[PDB]
């Protein structure tokens, strides 16, 4: 019955150690509408702007979590994502290359 | 600009 | 060029929970410029992009107007829908209305659409004669026989070739330096060593409006795609649209490969290459 999440995390621009930038959580392909998105720093949940939620042709809903962040050596920043769909929370770590 | 269905389903 | 404007219904039971949830929002193309939730209190029809700010406060009320109305029909649909498919009052279900009109080039109707899906799942939808229904099943059915005896197309078809059209010249006019100036990608290579045997390069394409865009790999004239890496086109948060294409190649091999770029927003497709 229900459709899977996929999730991308990136930042909006390329990201250099020192300079504000936003972190990003993407997640589409997803139903039932019921999710819950957060962007972790070093596993411990950030203060977010999640975005209106729309469906696309195929009526799987997508969403667009973000924070301004600045990136750095020392600090992990990683997506938790729970569906209906999942068996247990989902955490995508953010790479810079992703 | 929206629209609304005159009938339910 | 071919424009559309389209509205996204989506209303969610909350058994026990009190009565439904409905949200709605309007876009133009990949812009959103209106949002609407029946859970915000003194619950208004709020704008959504600079352009439409720029409305008289009626346009706000009549559209207010509007989605208080879809939210109350939803309430009743999720429940006759209940009835139909014969489902116990025990879980949340959801339905989803998209509608809206397409124009062609020279600002005539092209198409409209007027579709629905219960529980993610075609339900009904407007053929484009606008006048007769698609059911997905013997529930949906129903519903034909209804609107069909009824004749609600005809008001539909009202509004699509009315107001629908008519709106979205509006907004591509008050939008122009948005919705007309195309953004074309910034596309640079990136370099990530994985072994001896492969490097990494990914084509970045960033600042580009409208979404859509062909990303595309070759190696010596000839085309990766059944062999190339390639994430789903994703919002960068400032209203442009993100895409990066990579290929494992043999390091030493990367000039073989140049990297390809098309969207509207490029006079010309831009081949590049790593450096």
């Amino acid at each position: 019955e229900p459709r899977t999440p996929k999730i991308q995390v990136y930042s909006r621009h390329p990201a250099e150690n020192g300079k504000p930038n936003y972190l990003n959580c993407y997640v589409y392909g997803f139903h039932p509408p019921q999710i819950e998105i957060d962007l972790l720093k070093n596993g411990q949940k950030m203060k977010t702007e999640q975005s209106d939620l729309s469906f696309s042709k195929d009526w799987s809903f997508y969403l667009l979590v973000h924070t301004d962040f600045t990136p750095s050596t020392v600090d992990e920043y990683s997506c938790r994502v729970n569906h209906s769909s999942l068996a247990a929370p989902h955490m995508v770590k953010w790479d810079r290359n992703n | 600009f929206p629209q609304s269905a005159p009938h339910g389903v | 060029g071919p424009h559309s404007l389209r509205y996204f219904y989506t209303s969610v039971s909350r058994p026990g929970r009190g009565e439904p949830r409905f949200l709605a929002v309007g876009y133009v193309d990949d812009t959103q410029f209106v949002r609407f939730d029946s859970d915000a209190p003194n619950p208004k029809a709020e704008p959504r992009a600079p352009w439409v700010e720029q409305e008289d406060p009626e346009y706000f009320h009549r559209s207010t107007r509007i989605f208080k109305g879809a939210a109350q029909i939803d309430r009743g649909n999720l429940q006759t829908l209940r009835g139909y498919y014969n489902q116990s009052e025990d879980g949340s279900h959801t339905i989803q209305r998209m509608f809206g009109c397409d124009l062609g080039p020279d600002g005539r109707l092209l198409r409209g659409y007027n579709q629905y899906a219960y529980d993610g799942a075609d339900y009904i939808a407007l053929n484009e004669d606008l006048t007769s229904w698609t059911a997905a099943d013997m529930a949906a059915q129903i519903t034909k026989r209804k609107w069909e005896a009824a004749g609600d197309a005809e008001h539909y078809r009202s509004y699509l070739e009315g107001l629908c059209v008519k709106w979205l010249q509006i907004y591509l006019d008050k939008g122009k330096e948005t919705l007309q100036r195309a953004d074309p990608p910034k596309a640079h290579v990136t370099h990530h060593p994985v072994s001896a045997r492969e490097v990494t390069l990914r084509c970045w394409a960033l600042g580009f409006y409208p979404a859509d865009i062909s990303l595309t790999w070759q190696r010596d004239g000839e085309d990766q795609t059944q062999d190339m890496e390639l994430v789903e086109t994703r919002p960068a948060g400032d209203g442009t649209f993100q895409k990066w294409a990579a290929v494992g190649v043999p390091p030493g091999e990367e000039q073989r490969y140049t990297c390809h770029v098309q969207h509207e927003g490029l006079p010309e497709p831009l081949t590049l290459k790593w450096e």
